[PDB]
């Protein structure tokens, strides 16, 4: 979403801003009670892949 | 569409030209252009009014 | 007096520089996660909704 | 602004979207990297490693 | 250019500004090449005069 307001410093000069509102997580599971199984702490769809840079 | 203005002037022309049958080209007059810059400047004032009750 | 003059046109005082209106900017950039994002459940990336 | 015949809200609208964009990508790929729970490492990346990965 | 603002604490006050870009200058040319003229980096329409107070 956009914001642009033309009366700062009087109207002399203007503000654009622009906001989201987002929730991000990585798939990651947690048992809805004490039973600890493989899907608890875990990626559930993710693997890495780590090399060397050059 | 204020920019940096330039004003210029062209001096006299102070050459003897030519008499008679002489042809212009044994005696060229030099047309001369002198310049300045003019840069612009911002400046400004503001009051700030009471609440609209006073 | 009459020596010979090296400089070249843009030390002529009789010329004006005129800026251009267009501004390139670094916006054809792209990267590949808009199309890995989605609504359906096959999506590497899921947006719910969330009304 | 008129000066330096800048339009601000068109150029200050278009980078900010550029802004916006980069910066949820870059949500989307800091919570996807962070505590990789299940991973491979190898010197340099190699098909051997990604079949090894999809395996 | 004046810019009115009515919109100064929640728009309770206001605020008038003045603005203005000019550019002054004394008249004083310059040659646009090598050639020197007596109009050269002199005041073109002045003269000084100083006295004492």
């Amino acid at each position: 979403r956009f914001y642009i307001d033309e009366t700062v410093d009087a109207g002399r000069k203007s503000l654009v801003g622009v906001d989201c509102l987002l929730g991000v997580s990585k798939a990651r599971y947690q048992s809805t009670d004490g039973v600890v199984t493989p899907y608890d702490n875990q990626d559930y769809a993710v693997i890495g892949l780590v090399s060397d840079m050059e | 569409s204020q920019q940096p203005f330039r004003p210029r002037i062209k001096a006299q022309l102070s050459g003897s030209g030519v008499s008679g049958n002489t042809d212009f080209e044994a005696n060229y007059d030099n047309l001369e252009i002198l310049s300045q810059t003019i840069y612009p400047d911002a400046f400004g004032n503001s009051l700030r009014s009471k609440i609209k009750a006073y | 007096l009459n020596n010979i003059n090296f400089n070249n046109i843009s030390n002529n005082l009789n010329l004006g520089i005129e800026v251009g209106r267009e501004i390139q900017n670094a916006s054809w950039i792209k990267s590949p996660f808009f199309s890995i994002t989605g609504t359906g459940a096959d999506r590497g990336v899921r947006l719910f909704s969330v009304a | 602004s008129e000066l330096e015949r800048i339009d601000f809200i068109k150029e200050s609208v278009d980078s900010l979207t550029t802004w916006m964009n980069e910066e949820r990508d870059k949500r989307i790929v800091a919570s996807l990297t962070n505590d990789f729970t299940n991973y491979l490492y190898t010197q340099t990346m190699n098909v051997a490693t990604i079949r090894k990965a999809i395996f």
